[PDB]
RNA sequence: GCGAAUGGCUCAUUAAAACAGUUAUAGUUUAUUUGAUAAUUAAAGAUUACAUGGAUAACCGAGCUAAUUGUUGGGCUAAUACA
RNA sequence: UAACUGAUCGGAUCGAGGUUUACCUCGAUAAAUCAUCUAAGUUUCUGCCCUAUCAGCUCUCGAUGGUAGUGUAUUGGACUACCAUGGCAGUCACGGGUAACGGAGAAUUAGGGUUCGAUUCCGGAGAAGGAGCCUGAGAAACGGCUACUACAACUACGGUUCGGCAG
């Protein structure tokens, strides 16, 4: 009533059981679809008893994930699903033979199963477009804690 | 030439974005295809029509434009028959959609219990028509009437709502089907998780 | 108006030059392959169609 | 861009056709076959430049054209002035019964190699993918984009099969593990023959490969590169150039010149 | 029936755009080629399969305009065209 | 397994060489699906010359994300609707200049550098400017078409052009 409402108008999977499931009425009926993208990832606990229905998650979907995998900070919680993680790296000026730094800002997806937080390090993967800007899902994150500032802290991760 | 390049578009910082590239034709861009109902042909003979496009690698795409009939399926039973479809409730995408019955993939429309309940009837020996007279078995209890029984036994509680819908005549379903695209209109039959919702909306919609 | 008529039947490509006025006056405000009178044409062509 | 390309250019086609730079602008543009463009070698190329029984262009024309027959590819008849005869196969001159081998050299210069009327017969496949398809029926592809119906079960994916084209039958394959002998189609190091080493898979999308041969050298590329030249050190076919092993240019001129 | 969407010229536009070095296509289309694969022709209809049906260029002949690889208009027969 | 459409396919075609029969042998070509080759879309990451007498930019319609649909060859706010308010920036956003198409490379060079790359390779863009489209497996083609702007050629001034040399 709240997971499948709330506003948006409805909120299935992509294996279409339910309703149909009330003719095993023995067995284990509450089936969700499960995944595993492999990689030498783990596929999240809170992925496969949640009531989400986040089509664009790497363990709720045919979401594949393919190539490129990332980890970087986390800059904001904003959006709906959606982080922005900033890489920090040095770059080379073949004059001067030194280094400056720089840094990527990217759209990443997140799936609900893990929870966010502002200031922690993330590793995503390479997942086919989703929007303008997404091209990344989060598959693994781990907690992080910066006091103060996320633009001043640059770690060379 | 209806493009969908995503070159006119302001790149994440907002600030405009050049171009050097005329349209190119492999961004085509095809005139939508709102797809109405004959489930009233008043004024509308000619019930369903459907003009077939050329697309791209050589083959054709049919588009619905006008439709009555398609085709949907019980979940349940696994049962699945060509039924006329009767009008188009609640579309979510936009409520205008359901204003002119237009089809979309996902829009939730009503069938005519006929094929379903003819089958049910078959296999079950249970007609669905006003309760009273509820099931109709053969005279002798001997040979293969044996069957409707066990199958009747199997606690065919089919929800309170799966019943009410077949004596109305009328019948829940939803689209899984890009009439634009294939020509077609398919749906499957609602039931439980969306069931109970869908109607609430449409309970509390008029209310 | 000069006319280029054809007989189906056996191939006949005739042409005729009709100068006065009077006569043409019958194909005037008519549509294509209509069914024409040619007794409009008192000389050879009596009635023709 | 306008289209899909159709010409090739004199300066641009691969320098394993040994080309000539001055020659003219253009060269025969491989035809769209059994193999990719780059790893090919165009009957024109096969003849004019190669074995030389032709020589000018209109000299092929004839030969390909002529109501006789004169080449064959793996026991067929072939009429395309640019026919991409590819690695592991078999041309038959018919007016002199030649048989040969598409192999590259150890410095990856498509050389000819001469067989007896005995290996003419089989020809050495390896094994693009497999999986099973209508009807309940199991499928083999070869890099010689082959397709096979019910081969052998024993063979996996990466495998290497041996064919006898005479009966157009299968004997004796063997796959790629740590102890085989092969040879890589492609790369910095085509053209090598050595013992497999052990292959480490990366997954995140590119295995690689280990190898070492005659002189022990240390051999590295990516699986898609090695093909299985054979089972257990004996290798299948004969080898251009002496052994599949190149020299270092030291090597090469205290063999030649002795330095 | 294919080809004409290769090539050939030019750089006006165009500063993360294009490009390059890289990667993905489990987000896709590819005529020509190479390898392979098909026992059942759908219902209603209709029905010959030793195999069906109708029409039109070229051609014959009449014609228009000051004018162009313009084209009207009548008669004749074939296809891997069409049906 | 269930049913839907039936505009998917399942050859009404063509040679030649043989040979006392019953035919035989090698080919052409049409065409469906899977591969394969070829190429193309779109895509990940990293990298560009001057300039703040450019500091805040994008957001009335998309600017950033979520939802459902359209649409496409397919992904996608690519477009529609509803919802959230984000997305970028002194680690220079946004804007402006460039006698700026990018590379491969070119000229001089102790080392480090300085200045160029219209121009045989590659990729891109375009064909008078600009938009639209037919056809096709394939182009917004352009030595194809439609209209507008500015033009070029013929005229019996009615009308016409297979009119675009950045080949
Ligand atoms: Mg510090
Ligand atoms: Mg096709
Ligand atoms: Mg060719
Ligand atoms: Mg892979
Ligand atoms: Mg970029
Ligand atoms: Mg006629
Ligand atoms: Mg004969
Ligand atoms: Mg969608
Ligand atoms: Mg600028
Ligand atoms: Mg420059
Ligand atoms: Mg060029
Ligand atoms: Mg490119
Ligand atoms: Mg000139």
């Amino acid at each position: 009533m709240d997971t499948q409402i709330q506003r948006a108008y409805q909120k299935q999977d992509g294996v279409f059981l339910n309703s149909k499931k009330l003719l095993a009425k023995k067995t284990s009926a509450g089936v969700r679809y499960y995944k595993n993208i492999g990689l030498g990832f783990k596929t999240p606990k809170e992925a496969i008893e949640g009531t989400y229905v986040d089509k664009k998650c790497p363990f709720t979907s045919n979401l594949s994930i393919r190539g490129k995998i990332i980890k970087g900070l986390v800059i904001s919680t904003k959006m709906n699903r959606t982080v922005i993680i900033r890489r920090d790296y040095l770059h080379y000026v073949r004059k001067y033979n030194r280094y400056e730094k720089r840094h990527r800002n990217i759209p990443v997806h997140i799936s609900p199963c893990f929870s966010v937080k502002e200031g922690d390090i993330l590793v995503a993967g390479q997942c086919r477009p989703i929007s303008k800007t997404v091209r990344f899902n989060a598959l693994q994150v781990v907690p992080n804690e910066i006091i103060g500032s996320v633009r001043k802290q640059f770690l060379l991760f | 030439g209806i493009s969908r390049d995503s070159k006119h578009k302001r790149r994440a910082t907002g600030g405009r974005m050049p171009v050097h590239r005329k349209k190119r034709a492999f961004e085509k861009g095809r005139p939508i295809s709102m797809t109405k109902l004959t489930t009233q042909s008043t004024t509308i003979t000619e019930k369903r029509r459907i003009r077939p496009v050329r697309v791209r690698g050589g083959h054709l795409k049919f588009r619905a434009l006008r439709l009555c009939e398609g085709n949907f399926s019980w979940g349940s039973e696994n049962i699945t028959r060509k039924t006329k479809i009767l009008d188009v409730k609640y579309n979510a995408t936009n409520n205008e959609l359901v204003r002119t019955k237009t089809l979309v993939k996902n829009s939730i429309v009503e069938i005519d219990s006929t094929p379903f309940r003819e089958w049910y009837k078959l296999h079950y020996g249970i007609d669905l028509g006003l309760k009273k007279d509820r099931t109709v078995l053969g005279n002798k209890e001997k040979s293969r009437h044996v069957q409707k029984r066990v199958k009747r036994t199997k606690a065919q509680a089919l929800e309170k709502n799966i019943e009410e819908q077949f004596v109305s005549q009328r019948i829940l379903a939803c689209i899984t089907s890009r009439p634009g695209q294939s020509g077609r209109a398919d749906g499957y039959i609602l039931e439980g998780k969306e069931l109970e919702f869908y109607i609430r909306k449409l309970q509390s919609k008029k209310k | 108006m000069k006319f280029n008529i054809s007989y189906p039947l056996t191939g006949a490509q005739k042409c005729i030059e009709i100068d006065d006025d009077k006569k043409c006056n019958i194909f005037m405000d008519k549509k294509m392959g209509q069914e024409v009178e040619g007794d409009t044409l008192g000389d050879e062509f009596k009635g023709y169609v | 861009a306008r289209g899909p390309k159709k010409h090739l250019k004199r300066i641009n086609a691969p320098k394993s056709w040994m080309l000539n730079k001055l020659g003219g602008i253009w060269a025969t543009r491989p035809s769209q076959g059994p193999h990719k463009l780059r790893e090919s070698l165009p009957l024109s190329v096969l003849l004019k430049e190669r074995l030389n029984y032709a020589l000018n262009g209109r000299d092929v024309t004839l030969i390909l054209n002529d109501k006789e027959q004169n080449v064959f590819v793996d026991g067929k008849v072939r009429r395309d002035k640019g026919y991409p005869t590819g690695l592991m196969d078999v041309v038959r001159i018919e007016k002199t019964d030649q048989s040969f081998r598409i192999l590259y050299d150890t410095k990856g210069r498509f050389v000819l190699k001469s067989l007896s009327k005995e290996e003419a017969k089989y020809k050495l496949l390896k094994v693009t993918a497999k999986a099973i398809g209508p009807n309940q029926i199991p499928y083999i592809v070869t890099h010689d984009s082959r397709t096979i119906r019910f081969p052998n079960p024993e063979i996996k994916i990466g495998d290497t099969l041996k064919y006898d084209l005479v009966n157009n039958k299968i004997e004796n394959f063997a796959h790629l593990e740590s102890g085989n002998v092969c040879y890589i189609q492609q790369g910095n190091n085509i053209g090598r023959v050595g013992i497999i080493q052990h292959i480490e898979k990366h997954q995140g999308s590119f295995d690689i490969c280990h190898v070492k041969d005659a002189k022990g050298n240390a051999f590295a590329t990516r699986l898609g590169n090695i093909f299985v030249l054979g089972q257990g050190k004996k290798s299948w076919i004969e080898l251009p150039s002496g052994d599949g092993v190149r020299e270092t240019i030291l090597e090469e001129r205290k063999r030649k010149f002795s330095y």
